[PDB]
Order: C-alpha cells, then structure tokens, then sequence
C-alpha cells in the first residue's frame, strides 16, 4: 500500500497514514460562528496557500542531537503562505506536519516528534535566534536549547504530555501529526507570534552497519490547513 | 498501612488542583507621620502568580489558563517604637487597580479617588477584607507561556494592588503587614506541559 | 431586626473558607472563552500519559539523553537483570520525576495500577528474547533468569514485537523498598544477521491507569 | 492582544457609567474639647457634584438628570497631640439636612436636635455608615444647565450633611475626618451635550 | 437567635459594594418624573453621532474654526494625500478629542466599526474626482495614488455627489501606529466654470456604529 | 443588608454547641468505612454483658 497525496499544484507520497496523530483529537477548523463577529472580519484563502510545503532534509547522524521548527514562522518564505503572512495582519491556521525518514532496515534508533504549543525556547530574547524559519535550529547536549530540558528546564521524558510520536526505525519510519490552530485568542498575527513547535529529537540514537550510508535523511512535509486571515472588508454607504 | 482504596479523582480536578488560598505577597505600609517618611506610605503590589513557586509550577504545568481570583487581605499593625503607643483604630484603603490603568504614585495621587479603581475601606480589627476579580485578561485565556514578540524587528496583566492608611496625622509610628491570600477558582487549564525542576524557581 | 446569635468561627479566615464574596468589577463584561483545544478537566489525565523512565542515573549518564537508554550488547551470559526497576513511583529518583511522579508528589495518598512499556529500539534484523518479570511486593527481587521464569513473567520476542507491556496492579502509597520490581533479563542473547552493530538500547515508559487514584493534597515545592 | 470581541454594551449603560462610588468631599471635625475651638467643633458641606472634576464631568455630558444618592462615610480619626492619648469611643453625628432647611451655625444649634433631619449616630471603629437619600429635586429632573434667571431685571438643591462629635468633655483633643463616598443610583439623563475640556475644571 | 457565622469582608466598604441601604427619607414621597424628550440609555449612543474630526491641528489652526477645513486648491500635480488620518480613535489627537474618542477615553477596551464621511462644501459647478483610500492595520500608508487604487478605495465624484462614507471594520483598542489609515488623494484636479473660487474645504465626520463596543471604565479625568 | 440585631449568647464558645463548622479538609475524600464486626451503638450494651463479680476483695 502507498498513497499518493495531491495538495493542489504539490504532490507526496505516503507509506500508509497508519499512524497519524492529531493533537488533543482535535481536527483543524474554522473560525466557528460563535467565536466569529461579521465586524472583526475574517476571510478563507484556503484554496492555493493550504498545499504541502517540504523543507530542505536534515541528516540524522550518531551525533545529531535534535532539530526544531516553529510554525507558522518556517513557512514565511513559502510562495502564498509566505504572502499572505505578510500581506494579511491577523491570521490562524492549522498544520499537517509529515516527518518521513529514509532508513534502511540495516539501520537503527528512535526520535521523538513532538508538537509543542508555544515553544518558548532557552539557551529567546530575540526574533531572529528564536525563529530561524525553512531550516530551523538544533539541540545541545551541554544559542541552542539543550537536548534533554527541550531549551525550557524541563525534562525530555517527559516530552510525551505534547502531542507526539516515535519514529522507531525497525516499526514504522514517518510520523504525521495533525495540528489544530491552539492560541489563547481565535486570530493573531503569524508573523510576531509561532503557535506551534516541531522538534524532532533522537530518543535511540543512529547506528548502522558496516558501511551503510552514515547519515539518513529526516524530511519534514508541512501542509497548512484551514488557513484563514483578516479582513479588508470595507463597507461603502450610499 | 497498605490499604484498599476505591476510584477517586475528585481531589485531582483542576478546582481542587488550584482553587486553594495561599499568599502572593505581604505589602507594608507606615502610618503616615510626618515624621521621616518616604516611599513607606503606601504599597504597592502588581498581581502575579510568578512570585510564588507554589501556584507559579502547579500553573506552568499548563499553556493557557483562565480564572477567577478570590482575594483576601490579612492586615497586622503594630507601634514601631517602644513608645506608649495610643492610636485610635486605623482604617486602611485597598485599591485594586484594573488591568491597563494608571498606578499611585503617592498617598495622595489622583488614583486613590478613582471611581473606576474599586477600593476597599477596612478597619482594623474586623474579620479580613475580601474582593473577587473576575477573569480580566484581555485574550480568552491567561498565557502563561507565549512564544512571540511585542514587535517583529510571557507576561499578563491581572491587575495592581494598592494599600495606604487613611488616618492622616497620627502622632505615633504604626507600622502595619497587609498579607495577600490569593484564591483562584473557577479555573479551566488548557494544553499540559511537563512540570519545570525547583531549580529556576 | 432578626435576632441572630453570632457562633464560634465568627470573623477568622480560614484558607480553605468556600463562601460568596462581593465582586470587584460586577459592571465589567469578561472576555468570554473559546474553545482552545486540550482542555484538562483532571491532573491524572496527565499521569495516565506514557512518559519515559530514566533508567540510568550514574554520576555521568544522569541529566542527559543516555540517562533514558538501557543498553543491551554482547557479553558473558552473566543472569544478572538488565534493569530491576523498583515500583515506588513517588519515592524511587527513576519513577519520581517522571509525570506520573510529579503528579503522586503532590499527593499523600494513592492507589491503582501502573502499565510500563518497553520499546526495543534496535534493527528491524535483531532477534532474541528477553524475559519481563514482576516481582509482587514483600518478595525480594530475582536474582536469575530461572527465579524471574518460575514467577510471573512475559517472554518478549524482540524479532517479532517490538515493544512490551506489562500492567502492575498493587501500587499504594509509600507511608505518611516495597512495591515490587520490574526486571529484564536476557532469556536469549540477540542475533544480528552482518556487521549490524551489537549494541542496541531499550526506552521505558510508565503510566498510571484509569482506575489510578490519588487523594490528600501535599505541596511542599519551597526553595 | 488584538482580541476578537462579540458586542458588549452592557457598562456603558447610564447606570455602569455613573453608578460608581465616588469621595465627594472630605469633612473634618474636632472632639468638643473646651480648649482652643472654633468653628472646628462641627462640618458642614453642602452637597454638590460640582467640586468633584469626574463626576461633573461625566454629568454635564448631559443636561437634566435624575438620581438616587447613595452616602458612605468612613471615618478616620486620631489624636492630635504626642499625648498618651486615653478617649473612650466616639461617636459621631452625620446629619442629612434636606434641600431646602436650616443648616447649623453651632455645635448647640437647635437643628440637630430636629426630627425633620435624618441622622445618623456612627460608633467610631465599626462599618462605614450609610444612608440613601431620594431624588430630593423640586423639579422633575435635576438640571445642570439652566439658562435664565432668578428675577428678570446652574444650581439645584440636594441637601446639606452636617457632622459633629457627640462626646461632650473630652480631655484629649482627637481630630477626625469623614470621607463621603457619594453614588448615585437609578440615573436617568436627558438631552446629551458635549463633554467639556478639562480646562475649567 | 439564628446562629450565623461572620465571614471574611465583613464591615468592610467596598465602593462597588451593592447592597441594600437604608433611607433617609421614607415618608417622602418624590417628584413624579416627566416625560423629558432625548433621553439616554447607553453612552455609545452618543459616539453614534457623526461629530467633525479637527483635521488640521498646526500651531494656528488648532483650536479655531480652520482646524476641522481640509482645504483644496490647485497646485502642481503632487500625488500626495489631500488628508492621510490614522484610525486610533482613542490616541489620536485629531480623533481623540471628537464624542466618539471622548467616550473612548473612559474605557480600556473597546471594538467596533468607525464610519467617516467626508462631506464637500464647494460649489453646485464645481467638478473632480476623489480617491479615499483606506489601508488596513499593519501596511504602512500609501503615498501615491497608484498604490490606493491597487488597495481599498472609492473613487468619489465630486460633482455627483457631495458625501462619501466608508466604513472601516478592524478597530479595537491600542493597548493597555497601528489600526489603519483613510487617505484623501485628487485622482483629477477640481474643475471649475469661470471665476469660481479654486479653493474649496471638505469636512469629515467620524462615529461608531450599532456594532461597536467598549467596556472596562477608566475614568482617569483630574487636576 | 438584611437587618438583624445580634442577641445575648452572641460570640460565646459554649462547649455543649451544637452548630455547623466549617471544615478545613472540604476537597479530601474521606477513607470509606468498611463493615468492621462489632459495632456498639450504646454503651448499655456493655452493661448487658454478664461479667464476674470479685466477691473477696480480701487483703491478700
């Protein structure tokens, strides 16, 4: 079984969505009617923007401490997503984050996919260090946010309380996760603000045999979903 | 020891979890004497559940909050000096200050007649004052955590509390302890995190 | 007016008081909720989340990545346990700090089951077999694959399942080593089929369960 | 910060807007203490909105009005002197003239006595006293402009509030102060005007 | 009596206490109310009313007659606005001070819609066109005409009809430059038949609408 | 409020009250009882019981 999956002009390619979480079991959606006002005024270009989006790969290595990306800020230079972020000054959004890995079966180790809602990271007082967009930034063993407290003191192992999920290469080798729009308002600005935080961290490390490829690649695929933003709507009185 | 015990939760709800009296912080202010005083005659407070690790880890286990605040004023004078203090019972204002709104700056500003500013008139001796803030925030939840900047080139407003005495030229010193038992309730919690350690607590 | 009798516990403040209060802002409109998602509605949601044990506490290990993986490699066929984790999850520095844990140190009192989870995080090529023994409380723990065999225990083909679960029933309070034990024992040692590396690492995960219960509030978190 | 927000008009009704307690003025008297006193042994303040900027402000947005007037007065009293100052408790007399009447000119004048006049007699240390005086207005709604004149050839009437210590010989002199803390209640206005600056005022 | 228990806030005087309270005069019987016309239920009724923004606030024409005249004239084709007016109605010195914005100032929160209506007070001859152009939150306003048209905008005819109106809808409270911009720029230059004064004023009105919203009071008005 | 006028045996503590309380332990539930056998539910069912007599209270 593999599914092939069209996004508008973007087109991937999926082992099996066999596993494929969605965090709190809440599916993206709308800006419903009784959270709305016809006078704070949104609209829906759900249609074009809302495509998959596939980042540059990492490579997982034995030494790879982990990897991280805030949303929506990794796609600000995404074609029309990337636009409308800028263009629109209030917006809200979904995600479908689809980590893939390309392992062998000669090859070994576990990471962690976790979603995190406002993902304040620590060595963070400053926008460019704490939002490095497309490539995202990495973990430390000892600015980078240390492996084992996330960046925020705070112990991996317990990690699992976010939304999450193991890429364990000898079991499945991907991992998607289904991001509704979690803010402490109903619209916010994309471009001062990430909601969401993705950070992929090698709970097994890598090892291989002999003289496998040393190091494989982590592919992220981020598709937005039910994205909608303010607003121009004038009206003109006769 | 080892006993059988049937299923509860009850205690574990995110009320009885949170909605527990506890103090956040012990103003203080000095009769105002005209004596040496400074600064001292009246106090000022910014609420804030960050000053208290108690309720600052049992809060940070989440993302977003929102409740109610049951606030509730202990008040304990005494004469500073050795001196045969005779003092007629002291009336002390408690102002709280909504969200966005000018602080005193002094024990006579302008802001201790506010209309807008509730204040609390408590005379010493009676049972301890208490007010009830409703749920001020601005957004829908009290974030405790926010991953975003002021401008592109974390924090939450619950309110100031205000304390002076009233009792204008007392010939004597009156130093005096307004302790702050803060109550939430009502409380909803969203999104959990792992707790932090005790160690930048 | 009415005649009343003013009673003893008249004008004291007792923290725990549960009465009405006048508002502040009674005029105010509160900016009404929305439905954020992940609302929690009980801390033990938070204690039935599988999080991961961290086994190895050595003075360099501890508070780092290695202190969550138990290594499995190839060595003398000693029947000493892999790991022998003891079940006070409130007082045992490897299940204190977990979730759980952290939820049970703010509790006097509780009582239920805990399910732990080991997950082999080798190659999809290794074979072989562990053994998953537990040990009741007031029974000391195995010492040897046959002690672990002739108790209760699972067999665990790595080969063919790539984790384990196991549910202990019997936890209960500390008071205010008893509890059990969760050993691991090589039943095989593991097969590889080439240069495979031999050294592969075991993760563990500890929930409480449903039924789990705590009661009798007890923070004591001060610097 | 930028919040999305249903409609809500609710405390911008007359009564949100203006039923909101408020320091009118600040009476002082001194205990009948036979040993320098003038004109101290007794207050009086004629009852107006015009020496308080917010209220008045807030008021002459409008034209007439009509309102209940709900009184508290806190009293804070204390001893004038660095004598070790012994007094029984006080109590004090908080006389409502209504429009209209005499006022009192001595400690001993005969309107205190009066049974027209509504008194209060407030026990010094216990709650902050109150009364709620009607619309006492001689026309169908109070006017905060009037343009004309009394004779051909601006200001209306709410009473007076008279205070006075009722403890008679006292030793030691004890100076003290009632805050009246006016709100009024059941507002109505007619026939809105533009605020003013905050020039004259 | 009835046995009562004495809570905390008890004998304390909350100014947003409401209670009951005793009257000082009973037996008086009060005034009967009349039936006064232009009563007011609520304070936004008031900045429902198009009252005249103060345009031009120099060092003359501030607090004169000539600050609520935006002059048009003819001079060299500068693409230029006529008027560029930033809608923070609460801080903006010329929107602060209309009844809109002297409402505004007695809340910290407040949302709604703000209609503006430019009103031409030239000649019955005279003729042109108009670009009001409205740039929303966060994009800087524009400086040429070209850049309007490809916003938000109404070409209004002078001589087809004397008023505009445009409703903005995003208008909520600053804090505690942002919330847009309605600019005036000459598409064509005014035509006029003979002598003709070349030298016309437009006026503007601001309000809010039915919509609109405040709450929160922040009387801060002393000395 | 409501007017009341406070009587005589007002802020008295006498032992022999009895009146409500608040309780400091509202959210903690209770350990539950189980049906121990013998439960007494007045004392003169001790007096019921048949007990021996010490007829010689000799000194020795």
């Amino acid at each position: 079984r593999v599914l092939q999956l069209t996004l508008g002009n973007s087109t991937i390619t999926t082992q099996e969505a066999a596993n494929s979480v969605v965090a709190y079991g809440r599916w993206p959606e709308y800006l419903r009617d009784s959270e709305a006002n016809p006078v704070d005024q949104p609209t829906e270009p759900d249609v074009a923007a809302c495509r998959f989006y596939t980042l540059d790969t990492v490579s997982w290595t034995k030494e790879s401490r982990g990897w991280w990306w805030k949303l929506p800020d990794a796609l600000r230079d995404m074609g029309l997503f990337g636009q409308n972020m800028y263009y629109h000054y209030l917006g809200r959004s979904g995600y479908t984050v689809h980590v893939q890995c390309n392992a062998s079966k000669f090859h070994q180790g576990a990471l962690g996919v976790f979603a995190v809602p406002e993902m304040c990271l620590a060595g963070h007082t400053s926008y460019q260090n704490a939002n490095p967009g497309e490539k995202g930034g990495t973990f430390t063993g000892t600015f980078c946010p240390v492996d084992y407290l996330l960046g925020n003191g705070t112990l991996l192992g317990n990690a699992f309380v976010f939304p999450h999920q193991i890429i364990n290469l000898r079991t499945n080798n991907c991992a998607t996760l289904v991001l509704p729009y979690v803010n402490s308002l109903s619209i916010d600005s994309m471009v001062k603000h990430n909601n969401w935080g993705i950070a992929i961290l090698p709970l097994a490390p890598l090892n291989f045999a002999s003289e496998s490829s040393p190091e494989i690649p982590i592919t992220l695929t981020i598709a937005p979903m039910c994205c909608e933003f303010n607003g121009l709507r004038n009206i003109t009185l006769p | 020891r080892h006993v059988v015990q049937h299923r509860s939760r009850s205690e574990s709800s995110i009320e009885s979890f949170f909605a527990r009296g506890a103090c956040v912080t012990i103003m203080t202010v000095d009769n105002p004497a005209s004596t040496t005083n400074k600064d001292k005659l009246f106090a000022v407070w910014k609420i804030t559940y960050k000053d208290t690790v108690q309720l600052r880890r049992k809060l940070e286990f989440f993302t977003y909050s929102r409740f109610d605040m049951e606030l509730t004023f202990v008040v304990t004078a005494n004469f500073t000096e050795t001196n045969n203090g005779h003092a007629l019972n002291q009336v002390y204002q408690i102002m709280y200050v909504p969200p966005g709104a000018p602080v005193p700056e002094k024990w006579d500003d302008y802001t201790w007649q506010t209309s807008s500013n509730p204040s609390i008139f408590y005379t010493y001796g009676t049972a301890p004052a208490r007010i009830s803030v409703p749920y001020v925030g601005i957004s829908n939840a009290y974030s405790h955590f926010y991953d975003g900047f002021s401008k592109v080139p974390s924090l939450n407003d619950f309110g100031i509390l205000a304390v002076r005495v009233v009792n204008d030229h007392n010939p004597t010193k009156v130093t005096s302890k307004i302790r702050v038992y803060l109550k939430p309730k009502h409380i909803r919690v969203w999104c959990p995190r792992p707790p932090r350690a005790v160690a930048y607590y | 007016g009415l005649p009343v009798m003013n009673t003893p516990g008249s004008n004291q403040y007792l923290t725990a008081d549960n009465f009405q209060s006048p508002c502040a802002l009674p005029e105010f409109d509160v900016t009404p909720p929305i439905d954020i998602p992940g609302e929690v509605k009980n801390m033990m949601e938070l204690a039935e989340i599988d999080t991961m044990i961290p086994f190895d506490l050595s003075a360099t290990k501890k508070n780092t990545m290695e202190m969550y993986r138990v290594r499995l490699s190839d060595k003398p066929h000693t029947d000493d346990p892999i790991l022998c984790l003891s079940l006070s999850p409130a007082s045992d520095p490897r299940l204190s700090h977990t979730m759980l844990g952290e939820i049970l140190n703010y509790y006097t009192h509780w009582a239920g089951s805990l399910k732990f989870t080991f997950l082999f995080c080798g190659s999809m090529m290794a074979t072989g077999k562990l053994l998953v023994s537990y040990a009741p409380p007031g029974a000391d723990p195995p010492k040897k694959r046959k002690e672990a065999m002739l108790g209760t225990h699972v067999i665990w083909d790595i080969g063919l399942q790539s984790s384990c679960t196991m549910v202990v029933p019997w936890i209960s309070n500390t008071t205010y080593t008893e509890g059990g034990y969760i050993s691991v024992f090589y039943q095989t040692r593991i097969v590889v089929p080439l240069s495979t590396p031999r050294e592969m690492d075991i993760l563990g995960f500890v929930s409480a369960c449903n039924d789990f219960s705590v009661r009798l509030l007890r923070d004591t978190t001060h610097i």
